[PDB]
């Protein structure tokens, strides 16, 4: 929808509220997401590095 | 090979526990041994069990002098740097 | 800086050597870290052991010393201690484990409830342990029959002193 | 015929100082990172905004150098000053605090200059060739409890002695390397003889 | 026009980053004090008798 990033999607074991459309932690950044076709949350996790 | 501080390629994991030569992490160290390169979980020393009881007692019936060095740097370089031709 | 694209990646260069620097230093206090737990802890060449039966005149080191039903094999008191207390960035594992660490002061504590002082200057020879508390006084002054005339007082009040470190922790 | 403790110092020096003189050959966004050729081939108007980033770089360069200075002099002067103690506690007395002059009982210490340091050479006594005994904290004679003045009660096997602590040298007891305090029945571990 | 504006980000993300760099020195000098006093007392107080 406008949430532009890059990483690797995952299903996940959260719930939002049906109004809630991403998920972000402490330090603000996204690490859920809602698909707008589904209406199932996925995690986000960035890719490796090192 | 797959430790704890990452994963590690072109090194044969041994069982016996050397010194550390090279510190890889978490308790690991590597070594050129014999012609290869090896990785061990270091070792602290060699073990010793004290001959404790109630009434025993160990005394020296001999001695050395010892004599061993110790360094410290005491100064470095004086320099300057005029700000403005820099 | 640039969150990996090409574009901010080339303006960078501009820059100089500035990332090179920053490096060089966090790598500096990253291997200073284990140099400082190195010379703390490492203050043996041995690794010793106490004895099975323990019988130290009536002073109980029980609640210090290591305990193999515990994790890493460590003291009771030494577990009280450890209860209580994305972009671009890591974290770096010390070169010690925690297990390694508790090895060294179990060392540490069999050699000196073993053999006093002696192992700190040269090869660890064994007394019994009234005698080197015995010792111990006559170095702050006190005789020598003031420990063994009141051996069990000194041992009692010792023991009760040991067990309130681990109520107020 | 070692140094890599004053051997660092050296080189950590020489590092900074051959980035701040590599620094001034950045551009920092100008167009050249040479002045005389903005100076050339541009007007007072137009060159200043060229030469106000090779200002800006250039004073950055500068200030993250003398930071790291003044915090490794810092460094420097905890050595100096552990230097000094030592120089006063072991070449011009006898210490006591182990480990502080060496590994071992200390006896003295000697002095040697080093191109931007100290070698402190330390004479230590170190104690050899052990052997095992039986003691006993106190003797009894006579119904009274008997303490070494300064010393350890040793057997051989079959014989009793006094002998000082740090070396075997064995002598018999008498009334002049001993004091009496009490009866021998209070103390754990009285020995008859 | 985003060179401009790509500017603007480097330069405050550098002041940032070395800040940074600045204050784990100043605080590692301070725990390396410690260290060395606990080295200290390791020596004088458990090998010895001060
Ligand atoms: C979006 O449209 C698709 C169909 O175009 C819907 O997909 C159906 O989803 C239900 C689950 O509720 C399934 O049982 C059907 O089999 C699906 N059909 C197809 C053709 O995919 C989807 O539910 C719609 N979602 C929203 C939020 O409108
Ligand atoms: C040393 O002290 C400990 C107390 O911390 C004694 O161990 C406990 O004693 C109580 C009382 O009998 C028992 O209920 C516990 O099961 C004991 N073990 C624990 C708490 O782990 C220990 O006996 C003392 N040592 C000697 C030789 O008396
Ligand atoms: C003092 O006596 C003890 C006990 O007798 C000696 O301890 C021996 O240690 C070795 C280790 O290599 C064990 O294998 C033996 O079982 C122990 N007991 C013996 C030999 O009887 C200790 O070595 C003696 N100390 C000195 C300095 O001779
Ligand atoms: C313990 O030491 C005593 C005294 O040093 C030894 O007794 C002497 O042994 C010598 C051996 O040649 C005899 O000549 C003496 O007559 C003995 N008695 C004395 C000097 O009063 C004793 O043998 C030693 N015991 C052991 C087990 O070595
Ligand atoms: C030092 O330890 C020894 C052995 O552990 C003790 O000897 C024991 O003494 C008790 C009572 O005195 C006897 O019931 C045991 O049978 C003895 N053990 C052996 C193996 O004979 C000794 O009492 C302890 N205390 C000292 C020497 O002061
Ligand atoms: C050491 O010698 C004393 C005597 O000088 C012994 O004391 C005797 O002990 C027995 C048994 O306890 C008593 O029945 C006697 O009345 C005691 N006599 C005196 C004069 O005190 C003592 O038992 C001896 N101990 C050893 C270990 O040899
Ligand atoms: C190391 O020792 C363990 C013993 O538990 C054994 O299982 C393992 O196969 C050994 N590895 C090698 C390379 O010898």
């Amino acid at each position: 929808n406008g949430l532009t990033g890059t990483g690797v999607l995952t299903e996940s074991n959260k719930k939002f509220l049906p109004f809630q459309q991403f998920g972000r932690d402490i330090a603000d950044t996204t690490d859920a997401v809602r698909d707008p076709q589904t209406l199932e949350i996925l995690d986000i996790t960035p890719c490796s590095f090192g | 090979f797959q430790t704890r501080a990452g994963c590690l390629i072109g090194a044969e994991h041994v069982n016996n526990s050397y010194e550390c030569d090279i510190p890889i992490g978490a308790g690991i160290c590597a070594s050129y041994q014999t012609q290869s390169i090896i990785a061990y979980t270091m070792s602290l020393g060699a073990e010793n069990s004290v001959a404790y009881s109630n009434n025993s007692i160990a005394i020296p019936t001999n001695f050395t002098i010892s004599v061993t060095t110790e360094i410290l740097p005491v100064s470095m370089t004086k320099t300057s740097v005029d700000c403005t031709m820099y | 800086i640039c969150g990996d694209s090409t574009e901010c990646s080339n303006l960078l260069l501009q820059y100089g050597s500035f990332c090179t620097q920053l490096n060089r230093a966090l790598t500096g206090i990253a291997v200073e870290q284990d140099k400082n737990t190195q010379e703390v802890f490492a203050q043996v060449k041995q690794i010793y052991k106490t004895p099975p039966i323990k019988d130290f005149g009536g002073f109980n080191f029980s609640q210090i010393l290591p305990d193999p039903s515990k994790p890493s094999k460590r003291s009771f008191i030494e577990d009280l201690l450890f209860n209580k207390v994305f972009n671009g960035l890591t974290v770096l594992p010390p070169l010690l484990t925690d297990e390694m660490i508790a090895q060294y002061t179990s060392a540490l504590l069999a050699g000196t409830i073993t053999s006093g002082w002696t192992f700190g200057a040269g090869a660890a020879l064994q007394i019994p342990f009234a005698m080197q508390m015995a010792y111990r006084f006559n170095g702050i002054g006190v005789t020598q029959n003031v420990l063994y005339e009141n051996q069990k007082l000194i041992a009692n009040q010792f023991n009760s002193a040991i067990g309130k470190i681990q109520d107020s922790l | 015929s070692a140094l890599g403790k004053l051997q660092d110092v050296v080189n950590q020096n020489a590092q900074a100082l051959n980035t701040l003189v590599k620094q001034l050959s950045s551009n920092f966004g100008a167009i050249s990172s040479v002045l005389n050729d903005i100076l050339s081939r541009l007007d007072p108007p137009e060159a200043e905004v060229q030469i106000d980033r090779l200002i800006t770089g250039r004073l950055q360069s500068l200030q993250t150098y003398v930071t790291q200075q003044l915090i490794r002099a810092a460094e420097i002067r905890a050595s100096a000053n552990l230097a000094a103690t030592k120089m006063s506690e072991c070449v011009l007395g006898q210490s006591k605090r182990v480990d502080f002059c060496g590994k071992g009982y200390h006896l003295m210490s000697f002095p040697q200059s080093a191109p931007h340091g100290v070698v402190f050479l330390h004479v230590t006594y170190v104690p050899a060739q052990e052997k095992n005994f039986t003691t006993a904290p106190a003797i009894c004679h006579d119904g009274k409890a008997h303490f070494p003045r300064e010393g350890v009660f040793v057997s051989n096997g079959t014989h009793w002695f006094v002998t000082q602590r740090n070396f075997y040298e064995p002598q018999i007891i008498t009334t002049d390397n001993t004091f009496v305090s009490g009866n021998c029945d209070v103390v754990i571990g009285i020995v008859n003889n």
